[PDB]
This record gives C-alpha cells, sequence and structure tokens, in this order.
C-alpha cells in the first residue's frame, strides 16, 4: 500500500519558519511598508514645463501639496509630469526645485504598485540616490523616504534599489542630527532588509550591522522600532547571518530593549533575540550573557499573548542547549511562569512553554536535578493535561517529556535502590497515566508506538512488592 | 458466454457456501483478462442483476483496486488507458447507484485517492463538488461520505507544507459549496419539520457535514472557516437544543440516534474550538455553556445519552480550565447549581452496578478495582476538575449537602442505605487529592480528616452485628483500601483481627475485598528509601495460621472444579502476602501447606482457567520454598515432584515454565542436586524442551542451575553445547545463549572446556558475518569484558585466535572498540569498560603483541569513561500462539550476577578508571600517559586529562 | 440442523477464530498457527429448547494478504462474531475496522464481539478499555478457546437474537 510521503507516518532548536504555507488567516505583526508624506492642472503642467525657474518652482510646489494628504495620484500621472519632476531631481537642478519634485515622486511612489511602477520605469531611482550624496539634508530627507516606498512594494523593488548602489549613500545618512531623517532613514533601511523569499544580497544588506548597532542606541521609539525590525529581518538566517549580529555587539543592547516601556518596541527585540538562539550552543551563551533570561520572565507576563508565545519559543531554544543553559533558566526562576503557561494560556502559548519544557527534560537526563526540579514545579499534571487536546506534532513533544520523566525516576529508583519509580506514581496521581494510555487509540503511529512503550516499560503491572 | 454474464454468474456464485472458494479461483482467473476493472464497473451497473450480484461486484471491484492499483512505490499495475478511463466512470458511476452499491464505489474512490490524489488525480475535487445539490440530499450524502474519507486522513498527520498544501487544494473547492450545503440543510431541516423520513435523511447529511467541519478544522483553524465562523458554530448551536418527538422515542435505552451523534459529534467540534482556537471561537465559548447546562439538565439516565454526557463534560472541564470562563461559574450560587442539577443526580449508585455485585461478584471486584465513560466517572472527574480550580468552595459545598445525606440515612437506615454510600462515595472523591495509584493514597484534601470520618462513620459498619446493606460493609471495607496510608500502623493492627474474621462469611464481596485490603496493608512501605514494610513478621505470626486456612476455605468453598477453584485470584494473591510477611513463622507447617498448593495445581491442571490464580500458586510455592531451611529442602522437593512429573508428562504448558522455575530455583539452593531432580537432567538437553518461547527463560536458568551446582550430572558437554548453539544462532533468544555460556566458562573446570573451546568460539562468532544484530554485537562486547575480568586478557586473546589466528585483533577493532561506547545498560557498560581496560593495563601480552591497538582501544575507553543517560538503556506488537509467553516468579527471583560490586555503576566507574589509570602509569615509571597522550584525539586528550586532574 | 444461519467470524490474524471454530467442531484445541487462506464454512449444529439450529460459520482470513474476498464473504449474512485477543492491542485497536467493513454490507445484524485468550496472563486489553461494543450496541464477551471460558456465549445471543427468544437455550 503506497501513500504520498507525507500521508505517512512510519537537534531540538527549531528555526523561526522552517513550514511557511499556513491555513490560518494571516495577521500582520509588522509595521506597514509604505508610507505617505503629508481642478487647475493644465495650468500647472504649463508652468512645469515653462524655462523660468520661478515658474518652475511654483508648479513643482503645488503638485507637490496636492499629492500630500485621497490624493490624486493618477490625475498627477495622466498629464504626464513625472518625467519632468524625475528632471527636476538631477545633479544640476536648484536644492529647492529637487526638494519639492522628490516630494511629489515619493508620495506618487506610496501607492498602488502600478503607481511606483510608473515612478521607477522612469528612472527615479539613480537620481534618488545621488540625491543622497549631493542634496542637503531636507533633499536627503525627501530622497530616502521615496526609496523607502520603492523598496517597500516587493521585493523584486527592493533588489532594484540594491542593485543600484543605494546602500552606501543610506548608510551615510546616519551622521545627521535631525530626528526626522533618521527616523525615515531607518524605515527605508528595514525595508532593503525585509523580506523571505527571495532574501536580499546578504553581502549588500549586512553592511548595515554597524548602523543597526548604534540605531538601536537610539532613545527615540519610532526609531527603534524599525532599527529592531530591520535587525529581526537580518538576524533570520543561518548561523553565519546570527554570527555577523553577535560580532556587531548588538545582542546587549538588544537584550536591553526587551524591557523597553513600549511592546511596539519589544516586540521586534524579541524577534530579533528569539531568531539568535536558533543558532548553536556558543551563539545562544552569548544572550545569556547579556542577561536575556531576567528579561523573558517579565516578558511571560506580558499583556499581549504574542509576547509571551514568542517567550516561550525564545527559551524553548534556550533549553534545546546544554546542561549549563538549561540550569541558567532553571536559576532565572522562568519555570514556575512557564509551568503556569502550560495550564492556563492560549494554545498557540501553551504549545510553545511545551517545548520549552519538554527540551528541558531531555538535556535533564544528564542532570537528574534538573528533572526533579521541574517535577517540583508541578509539570506533569499541565503536560498530561495537554495530551488530550493538542495536535500530533505537540503530543509527540508532550510523550518525550513524560518518558525523561519516566526514564530519569527509574534511573534513580535503581541508583538509589528506591522500592517504587516516584515519577511514574506522580503520573499516574495526576491522571496521566490514563491520558498516556489514551494515546495508544491514536491512528498516528509514532503515536502509538510511544505511548506503547511508555504504558508498557513503566506502567505494564510490573511486579508485586518484595 | 459473454465476459459480462461469466463474471456475473461467479459473483452470484460468491455468496453461497458451496461456491465461495471455487468461485473466487474462477474470478482470480478470469481478472488476468484486460478490462476485468472496466467489465466489473458495467456489472455493477447493470440493473437487471440481483442487488447481491452486484454488491458483489462493487465488493469484488474495491478490493481489486486495493490489491492491484499501484504497488509498493505507487506505479500503476494497469495499462494507462484503463487507469484514466476508470477515473472517469467512477464518480458518475457511484451517483447512478442506491445506497448499499453506492458506499462501495465510494470506498473505492477513496482507495484510489489514497495513492493517487491529488497529484495524479486532479479532477476529482471539482468532480465531488460538482454532485452536491439542494435538492437530492441522498446523492448529498453519498458525495459528502466520500470527501469525508479522504479528508479524515489528515487528523492522524503532523503537520508540513506539503499536506497544507493539498489542505488548501481542497478548501478552495469545498469552502463555498460547504457552507452553502450546510446553510441549505438547517433551513430544509426547520422546513419538514414534521416529516419523518426526510428529517432522518437531512439529520444523515448534517452528521457529516459536522464530521467534515472536523477535518477541515483538524491542523488549523483555516482563513475560511475563521471569517465564517458566526454562521457555520451557530448552526451547530441550534442543534445541540434542538428536540423533535419524531427522531425521538423513549421506548429505546441503549442505542443512540442519529440526533444524538449529530449533538455528540457537535460537542466533539466545540472541544476542539475551545481547545485549540480560544483566541477565534471565544466571544461564542459562553453561548455554548449555557446549551451545555441546559443540555445536561435535562438529559435522561438512559445510557443511549452517556457518550453525549461526558462530550459534554469533557467540553465543560476544558472550558474549566480557561480562567476567564470558569470565573462565570466560581461562585456559590453557580456551583451549587452545578452540584444539585449536574453531578449529584449522576453519582448515585445505580442499580445496573447492583446486579454485577449479586450476579457477577468477581467481576465487580475486578472492575471496581481498576475502573470509564459512565455517568459517575465522567460527573466524578468534572467534580475533581472543579475542586482543583477552587478546593474551598466546592469541599464546603459538598460539605452541606453531605450534612444532609447523613441525616436522610440516619432517619431510616434500612431504606435510605443508599445515601450513605453516596457520602462516603462522594467523600473519598474530596478527600484524594489526584489519583489512587497502586502504591494507595499519598496526599489528602487539608479541608477534611479521613481518620475522624472513619472512627465516626466507617468503623462502626464494620463491626456492626446487622448491617442495614451489605454493600456498606464493602464500603466499609474499601475505606480502609483506599485510606490505608493515612491510618496508623496501631489503626492498621485493630483491623486485622476484623478483617480476619470477614474471611469466615459467606458473602462473596465481603471476603474478597477483606481478602485484597489485608494483602494491600501487608504490601505498605515504611518510605520508598528502605524495602522494609510496616508490617513486619512478629505482626501477622500470631494470625498466619488461621488466615491460610480461612483463604484455603474460601478457594474450596464452590466445589474443587478446576474453574470454580481457580475462579478468585484475590485469594491466592493474599495467601502470597502472608506467607511473604510470615517468612519462616509457621515452618513447621510447610509440609501441610505445600501439600495443599500441590493438590490446588493437580486439580488445575485438568482445565488451567484463571492465569493470575496459577501465578500466585506458585508463588506461593515458591515462598515456602525461600523460606525452608535447606537441608528441609529434600523432603519438600519429594512431595512435589511426582505431580511435577505429570505436568511435563501430560504436556499442561500453562504450569510448565512455573515448574521449571521452581526446580532451578531448588537446585540453585541445594549444596547438591536432589536426587528426584537428577533424572531431568539429560531429557532437559532434548531439542523439543527448547522449541517454545514461553519456556526458553525457565529451563535457560534450570539448566544455568545445574551447571553452577553440580556439571558432573552432565557426563558429556556435546548436548550442552548444542543448546547453547540452538540460542545463540537465534536473534531472538541470543540473550538466553550469552546467559549460558557465561555460566558455562566460568563454571565448569578448563580441563573439561579444552577439547570444546574452539568450538564455543566458532559457534559464538559465526552469527558475525551471517546475522548479526546489535544487541548481539552489544552482548558480545559485555562477553569478552567478563572473560577479560575473570579468566584474564591472555585468555579471552588465546580463545578468539583459536578460531583463526589474528582473529582477536580483527574483531577487536572493527567490533569491540567501536561497540563499547554505545552500550547503554549501566551494569553491562561497567562489566565491558572495566574488562577492555583490564586488557591495556594487566594485559602484558596485548601490548607487546598488539602494540598499534593500544592508542585506538584507548580513544574508546576515554569516550566510554568521559561520557549518558541517552543511550538505549535495556535490551527489549506480535502475534501470540499456543505456549508463547513467559511470567517470572517474583517469590524467587535472583539479581543479575555483577563481577565488580566493589564498583558502583553510578559513579563509581569514572573514578574506578581514573585510578586504574594513574596507577598504571606511575607503575610504568610515568611514561604511559606521555607516551599515549599524543596519539589520542583532540576530544579525548581534554577528557583524559579530566580523567586524571578529576 | 433446518433452521440455517449465515454468520460471519472475523478479526485480525492469530486471534484465535480457527481454533474457536475447531473446538466448537470437534473439541480439540489447535496449538499451532496456520493462517486461514480466504474463508473455511464450517457447519455447527445446537439443539435448543427451540430445535435444531445451525450456524454456518464462515471463518475468514485475518491476513490482507489471505483476505480473498474480504467482505465479499458478508453479503446475505445473518449475523457476525468479531474476535480480538485481549493480549494484543493491536487486534482491538483494528475492530471498528471489521466493525465497519461489516456493517456497511449488513446494516442491522446482530453482531458479538469477543476477547479471546483470556488464560494468558498478560492481558493488554483491560475491560476499561473494552468500550467500542456501547458505542455501536454489540454484545461483548470474554472468551477462552484454550479454557472454554464463555464457550458458547456467543452463539446463544446470537440464537436468542436469531430467534427473538430470550429464553432459548442451549
Ligand atoms: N492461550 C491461548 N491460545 C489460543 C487461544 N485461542 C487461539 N489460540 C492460539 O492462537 C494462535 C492463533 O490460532 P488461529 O485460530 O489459527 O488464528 P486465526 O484467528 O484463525 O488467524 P487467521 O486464520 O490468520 O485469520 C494459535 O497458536 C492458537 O493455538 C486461547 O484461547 N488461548
Ligand atoms: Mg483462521
Amino acid at each position: 500500500k503506497f501513500v504520498p510521503e507525507y500521508r505517512r507516518t512510519n537537534e531540538l532548536r527549531r528555526r523561526r519558519d522552517t513550514q511557511q504555507v499556513e491555513l490560518r488567516k494571516a495577521k500582520r505583526d509588522e509595521a506597514l511598508a509604505k508610507r505617505r508624506n503629508f481642478q487647475e492642472l493644465p495650468q500647472m503642467t504649463q508652468q512645469l514645463n515653462s524655462d523660468d525657474m520661478q515658474e518652475q518652482l511654483s508648479a513643482t510646489v503645488k503638485f507637490r501639496q496636492i499629492l500630500s494628504q485621497r490624493p490624486p495620484i493618477d490625475v498627477v500621472i495622466q498629464a504626464g509630469v513625472v518625467p519632468r519632476l524625475v528632471e527636476f531631481m538631477r545633479e544640476n537642478q536648484p536644492e529647492m526645485l529637487q526638494l519639492e519634485a522628490a516630494w511629489a515622486l515619493t508620495n506618487i511612489a506610496s501607492g498602488t504598485s502600478a503607481q511606483t511602477k510608473v515612478v521607477v520605469d522612469a528612472d527615479a531611482v539613480p537620481l534618488f540616490i545621488q540625491l543622497l550624496y549631493t542634496g542637503s539634508v531636507e533633499v536627503k530627507e525627501q530622497a530616502i523616504w521615496a526609496l523607502g516606498n520603492v523598496a517597500g512594494d516587493s521585493t523584486d523593488y527592493r533588489d532594484y534599489v540594491l542593485q543600484c548602489n543605494a546602500m552606501e549613500p543610506i548608510l551615510g545618512l546616519f551622521n545627521s542630527n535631525k530626528p526626522s531623517l533618521i527616523r525615515t532613514a531607518t524605515w527605508t533601511l528595514s525595508n532593503l532588509c525585509r523580506g523571505k523569499k527571495p532574501q536580499p544580497d546578504w553581502s549588500v544588506v549586512s553592511q548595515a550591522l554597524p548602523t543597526l548597532a548604534k540605531l538601536i542606541y537610539s532613545m527615540d521609539t519610532e526609531t527603534l522600532v524599525d532599527a529592531c525590525w530591520a535587525i529581526s529581518y537580518l538576524s533570520d538566517g543561518p548561523q553565519e547571518a546570527i554570527q555577523a549580529v553577535i560580532d556587531v555587539r548588538i545582542p546587549k543592547r538588544l537584550v536591553e530593549l526587551l524591557s523597553h516601556e513600549s511592546t511596539l518596541v519589544q516586540t521586534p527585540a524579541l524577534r530579533a533575540v528569539g531568531n539568535i538562539v536558533t543558532g548553536n550552543d556558543l551563539q545562544t551563551q552569548v544572550v545569556i550573557n547579556a542577561g536575556v533570561l531576567p528579561a523573558l520572565r517579565l516578558l511571560l507576563s506580558s499583556p499581549k499573548e504574542n509576547i509571551k508565545k514568542e517567550a516561550c519559543w525564545t527559551i524553548s531554544n534556550i533549553t534545546a542547549g546544554n546542561t549549563e543553559q538549561i540550569q541558567a533558566v532553571i536559576d532565572a526562576n522562568l519555570i514556575p511562569p512557564l509551568v503556569k503557561l502550560l495550564e492556563v494560556a492560549e494554545y498557540k502559548t501553551k504549545k510553545e512553554a511545551c517545548w520549552a519544557i519538554s527540551n528541558a527534560s531531555s538535556g535533564g537526563l544528564q542532570r537528574p536535578d534538573i528533572i526533579r526540579y521541574l517535577v517540583s514545579q508541578g509539570c506533569i499534571k499541565p503536560l498530561c493535561d495537554l495530551l488530550e487536546i493538542a495536535d500530533n506534532r505537540i503530543i509527540e513533544v508532550t510523550l518525550d517529556a513524560l518518558e525523561n520523566i519516566l526514564k530519569m525516576g527509574e534511573a534513580d529508583k535503581e541508583a538509589r535502590g528506591l522500592n517504587i519509580n516516584e515519577n511514574a506514581d506522580f503520573i499516574e496521581k495526576a491522571g496521566g497515566m490514563e491520558k498516556i494510555f489514551n494515546c495508544q487509540q491514536n491512528e498516528n503511529d509514532k503515536i502509538y508506538e510511544k505511548a506503547y512503550k511508555i504504558i508498557e516499560t513503566y506502567f505494564g503491572e510490573e511486579e508485586d512488592a518484595v | 458466454m459473454s465476459d459480462l454474464e461469466t463474471v456475473a454468474k461467479f459473483l452470484a456464485e460468491s455468496v453461497i457456501a458451496s461456491t465461495a472458494k471455487t468461485s473466487e479461483r474462477n474470478l482470480r482467473q478470469l481478472e488476468t483478462q484486460d478490462g476485468f476493472g472496466l467489465t466489473l464497473l458495467h456489472v455493477i451497473a447493470s440493473t437487471n442483476l440481483p442487488l447481491s450480484t452486484r454488491l458483489a461486484g462493487a465488493l469484488f471491484f474495491k478490493n481489486f483496486i486495493k490489491r492491484k492499483w499501484v504497488d509498493e512505490n505507487g506505479n500503476h499495475l494497469l495499462p494507462a488507458n484503463n487507469v484514466e478511463l476508470i477515473k472517469k466512470e467512477i464518480v458518475p458511476l457511484m451517483i447512478s447507484l442506491p445506497n448499499n452499491l453506492q458506499v462501495q464505489i465510494g470506498e473505492a474512490i477513496s482507495s484510489i485517492a489514497d495513492s493517487d490524489f491529488p497529484d495524479r488525480w486532479p479532477t476529482l475535487l471539482s468532480d465531488l463538488a460538482s454532485r452536491l445539490s439542494n435538492d437530492d440530499m441522498v446523492t448529498n450524502k453519498g458525495v459528502l461520505t466520500v470527501a469525508h474519507s479522504i479528508f479524515k486522513r489528515w487528523r492522524p498527520l503532523f503537520r508540513s507544507d506539503e499536506l497544507f498544501l493539498e489542505i488548501k487544494l481542497v478548501l478552495d473547492v469545498f469552502t463555498a459549496p460547504f457552507l452553502n450545503l450546510l446553510k441549505t440543510v438547517d433551513e430544509q431541516i426547520t422546513a419538514n419539520e414534521n416529516n419523518k423520513a426526510s428529517l432522518n435523511i437531512l439529520f444523515d447529511v448534517l452528521l457529516v457535514l459536522i464530521k467534515l467541519y472536523y477535518d477541515f478544522n483538524c491542523q488549523d483553524i483555516p482563513e475560511f472557516f475563521e471569517d465564517n465562523i458566526q454562521v457555520g458554530m451557530g448552526i451547530f448551536h441550534k442543534y445541540l437544543s434542538y428536540s423533535n418527538p419524531l427522531l425521538e422515542d423513549p421506548d429505546e435505552t441503549e442505542h443512540a440516534s442519529v440526533l444524538i451523534k449529530v449533538k455528540s459529534s457537535i460537542q466533539e467540534l466545540v472541544q476542539l474550538y475551545t481547545t485549540r482556537y480560544e483566541d477565534v471561537f471565544g466571544p461564542m465559548i459562553n453561548e455554548f455553556i449555557q446549551i451545555t447546562w441546559n443540555l445536561l439538565t435535562s438529559i435522561s439516565n438512559q445510557p443511549k445519552y452517556d457518550i453525549l454526557v461526558s462530550k459534554s463534560l469533557s467540553f465543560l472541564t476544558a472550558v474549566t480550565r480557561i480562567p476567564k470562563y470558569f470565573e462565570i461559574f466560581n461562585n456559590e450560587s453557580a456551583m451549587n447549581n452545578i452540584t444539585e442539577q449536574i453531578i449529584l443526580p449522576n453519582v448515585t449508585l445505580r442499580e445496573e452496578d447492583v446486579e454485577l455485585f449479586e450476579d457477577d461478584p468477581i467481576e465487580y471486584i475486578r472492575r471496581d478495582l481498576e475502573g470509564t465513560d459512565t455517568r459517575r466517572r465522567a460527573c466524578t472527574d468534572f467534580l475533581k476538575e472543579l475542586k482543583e480550580k477552587n478546593e474551598v468552595l466546592v469541599t464546603n459545598i459538598f460539605l452541606a449537602h453531605m450534612k444532609g445525606f447523613v441525616d436522610q440515612y440516619m432517619s431510616d437506615p434500612s431504606k435510605n442505605w443508599k445515601f450513605k454510600d453516596l457520602y462516603i462515595y462522594l467523600f473519598t472523591a474530596l478527600a484524594i487529592n489526584g489519583n489512587i495509584t497502586n502504591a494507595g493514597v499519598s496526599s489528602t484534601n487539608n479541608l477534611l480528616n479521613v481518620v475522624d470520618f472513619f472512627t465516626k462513620e466507617i468503623a462502626p459498619d464494620l463491626t456492626s452485628n446487622n448491617i442495614p446493606h451489605i454493600i456498606l460493609r464493602v464500603d466499609a471495607i474499601k475505606y480502609i483500601y483506599t485510606f490505608r496510608n493515612q491510618l496508623t500502623k496501631a489503626q492498621l493492627i485493630e483491623l486485622m483481627p476484623i478483617l480476619a474474621t470477614f474471611l469466615q462469611t459467606d458473602e462473596y464481596v465481603v471476603y474478597t475485598y477483606a481478602a485484597i485490603t489485608i494483602e494491600k496493608i501487608l504490601t505498605i512501605r515504611e518510605s520508598n528509601t528502605s524495602p522494609a514494610f510496616i508490617f513486619h513478621k512478629e505482626d501477622i505470626s500470631n494470625s498466619t495460621e488461621i488466615l491460610l486456612k480461612n483463604l484455603i476455605a474460601l478457594i474450596l468453598k464452590h466445589g474443587s472444579s478446576p474453574e470454580k477453584l481457580a475462579e478468585n485470584e484475590f485469594l491466592m494473591r493474599s495467601i502470597f502476602r502472608v506467607l511473604q510477611t510470615s517468612e519462616d513463622s509457621i515452618q513447621p507447617l510447610f509440609p501441610q501447606l505445600l501439600a495443599q498448593f500441590i493438590e490446588i495445581v493437580t486439580i488445575m491442571a485438568k482445565n488451567p482457567s484463571n492465569p493470575r490464580f496459577t501465578h500466585y500458586t506458585f508463588e506461593s510455592i515458591g515462598a515456602i520454598l525461600n523460606y525452608t531451611q535447606r537441608q528441609n529442602l529434600p523432603l519438600l522437593v519429594d512431595s512435589m515432584m511426582p505431580t511435577f512429573l505429570t505436568v511435563f508428562s501430560e504436556d499442561i504448558q500453562e504450569f510448565i515454565p512455573y515448574v521449571f522455575q521452581i526446580i532451578a530455583f531448588v537446585v540453585e539452593q541445594s549444596a547438591t542436586i536432589p536426587e528426584s531432580i537428577k533424572p531431568l537432567a539429560q531429557p532437559l538437553l532434548a531439542p523439543n524442551v527448547w522449541e517454545l518461547k514461553g519456556n526458553i527463560p525457565a529451563v535457560t536458568r534450570l539448566l544455568k542451575s545445574f551447571i553452577k551446582t553440580d556439571s558432573s550430572i552432565f557426563p558429556d558437554l556435546v548436548p550442552v553445547l548444542g543448546i547453547f548453539q540452538r540460542l545463540i544462532a537465534s536473534k531472538a533468544y541470543e540473550v538466553h545463549g550469552f546467559d549460558l555460556l557465561e555460566h558455562i566458562m566460568l563454571l565448569i573446570d578448563m580441563n573439561r572446556l579444552r577439547p570444546y573451546i574452539k568450538q564455543i568460539a566458532v559457534l559464538l562468532l559465526q552469527r558475525l558475518q551471517n546475522s548479526k544484530t546489535e544487541r548481539y554485537v552489544k552482548k558480545l562486547t559485555v562477553f569478552f569484558g567478563l572473560i577479560s575480568n575473570k579468566l584474564g586478557s591472555d585468555f579471552l586473546i588465546h580463545f578468539i585466535d583459536e578460531v583463526q589466528d589474528g582473529l582477536f585483533q580483527q574483531i577487536w577493532g572493527n567490533f569491540i572498540i567501536t561497540t563499547l561506547p554505545t552500550i547503554g545498560n549501566l551494569l553491562d557498560r561497567k562489566i565491558a569498560l572495566i574488562g577492555v581496560l583490564n586488557m591495556v593495563i594487566n594485559g602484558q601480552f596485548f601490548q607487546s603483541k598488539y602494540p598499534t591497538l593500544i592508542s585506538s582501544t584507548m580513544n574508546s575507553i576515554i569516550e566510554t569513561a568521559s561520557s549518558i543517560a541517552n543511550l538505549k538503556n535495556d535490551y527489549v506488537e506480535e502475534i501470540s500462539t499456543f505456549g508463547s509467553h513467559f511470567s517470572k516468579l517474583v517469590s524467587i527471583s535472583e539479581k543479575p550476577f555483577d563481577p565488580l560490586p566493589e564498583i558502583d555503576v553510578n559513579n563509581g566507574v569514572r573514578l574506578y578508571v581514573a585510578e586504574a589509570l594513574n596507577k598504571y602509569n606511575a607503575i610504568s615509571g610515568n611514561t604511559f600517559l606521555n607516551t599515549i597522550l599524543p596519539q589520542l584525539t583532540q576530544e579525548n586528550q581534554v577528557k583524559l586529562n579530566q580523567l586524571l586532574v578529576g | 440442523p433446518q433452521v440455517q444461519f449465515k454468520l460471519v467470524l472475523v478479526g485480525d490474524g492469530g486471534t484465535g477464530k480457527t481454533t474457536f471454530v475447531k473446538r466448537h467442531l470437534t473439541g480439540e484445541f489447535e496449538k499451532k498457527y496456520v493462517a486461514t487462506l480466504g474463508v473455511e464454512v464450517h457447519p455447527l449444529v445446537f439443539h435448543t429448547n427451540r430445535g435444531p439450529i445451525k450456524f454456518n460459520v464462515w471463518d475468514t482470513a485475518g491476513q490482507e494478504k489471505f483476505g480473498g474476498l474480504r467482505d465479499g464473504y458478508y453479503i446475505q449474512a445473518q449475523c457476525a462474531i468479531i474476535m480480538f485477543d485481549v493480549t494484543s492491542r493491536v487486534t482491538y485497536k483494528n475492530v471498528p475496522n471489521w466493525h465497519r467493513d461489516l456493517v456497511r454490507v449488513c446494516e442491522n445484524i446482530p453482531i458479538v464481539l469477543c476477547g479471546n485468550k483470556v488464560d494468558i496472563k498478560d492481558r493488554k486489553v483491560k475491560a476499561k478499555s473494552i468500550v467500542f461494543h456501547r458505542k455501536k450496541n454489540l454484545q461483548y464477551y470474554d472468551i477462552s478457546a484454550k479454557s472454554n471460558y464463555n464457550f458458547e456465549k456467543p452463539f446463544l445471543w446470537l440464537a436468542r437474537k436469531l430467534i427473538g427468544d430470550p429464553n432459548l437455550e442451549f
């Protein structure tokens, strides 16, 4: 009997999105990609084509104004002025004319993909990039905003901007004092880093990490939000990407931001920290040494359910590490809150607390006092309760935790000459023996075989007490 | 003449007994003709044929698909032309058939889909969905049943991208028609409120729609069902309360109807949504709680609602575990209304149980002792869940009701005795934290006093001359059983003469529960860190004889037929426990007790019936022998062996593995082989004794005991080696082969083994080339270590090289040092590790002859000594055949042979290795470690320094 | 044996269906496992207080590779016995499959669920786990073909159900 492999059943660390396909309704926690910068058309078009500089400017100012704060983008385009606006950005034009033309084009690029395409096909991008070299602070602010909308439209325009060598001049903007310029440039930079398939050219966007290290030392909330999001995108990668973030010494301040007052900051900061602990034990210890464990304790109590979930996921990739790292989690008093979420939290969060406790128990086979403490904190009952409701993957993870707990109890019985396996008695006392036993009814063979082994090894009418 | 006519002829013959087998053989021959698949479809469609013939054709086609549609790799086995035409005809054919045929064609479609959907059958989904219509609920049921058969395959799967892509494909086709059809079935059900036939049809469709709703949501809640949740769940919300006299009939109390199943399927889906998708479902949970509360309020106690009640309580249990929703009934008013309306009416003792008490006492006891889905159990588990969330509130609310139950009983105990059974049951449920285990109750509710309740409510019912109902006498005994850990030794001692007096009554459940409670009292340990029991021998010695006398009389009370004598295994379990506790208290009576057990064995041999009774009979015999003075064993042996010989000669296989264990123990404990046992030694070696899996562990033990106690009883070692060969050649029995071999090599003088030592090595190593298993190579490695530790390093080298010069170093470098670090069993790891180390530090010949082996051997030693509990810890489904089961007697169990007892397997091994290496280095003038350190891997040079500097 | 009924006996391979029938037919207990190939039909006659009753027992194969006609054997069956082995948890896990295939062919026949081999100590399917019969209104019995425990209860219940006489006795 043949069936498709994914319809058959016959390293604990987990990366961000190993499986991208989703059935659930997509919920956006991310910053909107595009931003807008807040009929006598015939007459304006005549002034814009005029040879007089002051006539050109008054026309450009009007086109920018109607495009500010809804805006008739498609109408301006229909007037055929987009290439003229692009000409006004050329290196040999007046500063104020460049400013207005770039502002108007920014808002045309702020609309639909078709409207952004108009500006891109008009060869505006190389000029924006040039204005980043040559413009005043006011000119540089309009050009970088324009590049943000192009980049935020799609991965293709994101890559086109990078192929035009925009990164070098963009990274020069962050010497400015003007908080509005830093804000806008940080958002544009996050748009150049955003997007999973395809990811941007690593050789180019990793050049931004020194700048991002500086930006997360801003105390401007808006700047921190988009800087942390940028780091969260760049840190979503293999060990090499994580190591580039570690090398610029981002983790210390990144961990500090987990305690920022604003959940708009905590969310991307926690996402980035979560990404970093998906590498190896050495990279993970760098985050531990930065104080992530105390910070995670508070986030387990966050009012945002998604913060609690991501905190549990982050902890689970830490307890996927070595004995000392598991002990560090215990030492930071993270188990009591994890056990609490394991029994009261929403399923998606509860599911993540299960991974964390389960992974800890896998390493607890080498340091039995680890499992003693876990049992001491009352994890057995929540784990067993989870067997009745969980998806099949979480059933398997929960049975592996209970098996580790049973192995430890059995090894402890033999080592100390105890009469009975204490953890097996706890599991039966909590009603967990029946819930494990009932997993044998699952048509999933991996689940059935695991439950059968547990039942027959630890609850199978072993012996008369002698 | 026609091939269609010929197929129909034998399809018809297949329903008749005389031609059932010949017809299949003819059909299998006809099956080779090309197009037979399509010929079957034409037969199925032929309305001129009798329905049974068309049904035989539909069943044959279905099973033809299962046999010959694809091979193990998914290659179609039929001509590519037939394959595509089948897929085109099958769905339209299904629609046109009446139900009995339609369902089998639906199942053939599902079988094709199992291998071909979705990649190799892109049209199926559209094909199926396009057959749904608002005006034909018969065809709808058929189509939806096929869809459910295909989509329910998602339920046991792990999430994956490939699966979610498949699910997405299905949702794009079905979501709109599914919801529309669901939105059409509710409308027609209301319009057809008084049409019985059309109602049953509509609710059949509703049931499958509900199951499909579950299929679509078992992996995640898809976007479509999140958006349309209010209309979807709103409909199910409605039908949880729906009631129509046409779809009900009070005259049926067991057979749940389609309406009942629909509400149960709804509750399954509601619990899925409540426990997985509370974020989305949250706003609607309160509505379902209230309707579930009303549903349980007005539900008849008839069994046909049992499942619906339990599924409703599991929903309410999931709600109790969500703090936000538990608070709506976390107050005295709601909690008290749950008690009166939901819990108490279903916890009372129902008389369907009282009848089991009177008619099948032994079964009543077994089920009472081990326990599901009865209303009592479902409601009691719910009661527990509430108590866990607010113990003070729940306890006090029930203490108030129980207070009134006491007065209801005391007013008229004779008629209201059931009220006392109630609050004893409720008190027990509230007092126990969690569940009782085989070890008893470990902790209780601090708001209740089990000792006070015992003195006031239980103890008087033990000794009262008259009892309103013997069920209360059982309840009192069971209370002692339940709370035995909470009573003092002095309180238990005071109960022992009372429980023992029950063994002289005639009430089946009273004297059995008394025997059970005595046995469990004798199993209470003082603590889990030492083996001592609360009850020592001086606590039972004065009553041992009268307990045994009365337990034996109860066994014999209803006649000495094999089936009735062995009926009550709890009596013999208690005899065993009493014997174990009393030890040598009544040694002078051992000959008479043993004679009584032997007579029981003799009677049961005519028809062994109760395996637990049989087991504890032989445990009891084992206990007697264990506490008999060794010089008195021969007299006991002589009184048993005539019966044991008859067990062999009559081939009572149920007893044979027990008799072998008993005889082995006797031999193990004697300084010489008793004369009555000597004649068994050489017949033991006959190959036919070693054929049944259930006997191998026992005859291996007996053979080992002969070798250890007096190996001269075997004048020829050839047949002993023949057993070893049989065991070691077998993957199933290899462990016993190694066990036997250890006895042979270590306990038989080398002068006797000399003519056979080469052959032994050849046999032992033949497995390596032919049919090696991982367990075999691990056991071989442990065996090498054992030989090294005992007979020495030089012996081991010349034992293997005797097979072929050079074989030692080849096996050492390929199997031993590679396998050593993988041995997970702690005692075996110590033996292997210490034995391998012994070769390096106590093998001057090993060092001088194989100098280049030392570095790789040291790498293996260091890795093994410096490493985990993650390794497989033991050496552990299939068809049971007669005699395939072996049961170990704990009364005469033996612990494994540890040749290195001064080294604890826990931490002593690592310390021992480090001290042995340091010593060897010191004896070498401090040149060994310096010379070998550069030859080790980088990793092991570090681990080694941690060992020495540890 | 003029009153005759087609009884289909189904269940996983090795559960004891053939041993059970042969014990009723001849009284002999078969110790070896020789898998049945497709079906063997065996007439069983009981002499009752309502006359002689004949069961034509279609002893079907439980191993898929030897299944023969499989549920093709169930056509026009008037009753059935589903057997499992109480020492093998998987044979009880497959009981719903056997029952599903039976009722799809025979909608409303009486069916007895038999848990065989209760004479073996290491029982894996306890009465607690055995609940399928209440969900589908089948009669359940523990049986042992070896010890003859409840030997005749399945045929007696079917006979009473088939004749409609609760007082019928063998
Ligand atoms: N101990 C014990 N063994 C039994 C019992 N019933 C059957 N067996 C054994 O179980 C094995 C299976 O025997 P069969 O009756 O041939 O199995 P089956 O159900 O007919 O299997 P298939 O024909 O392949 O479907 C044999 O070894 C029997 O001796 C029983 O009640 N007790
Ligand atoms: Mg058979």
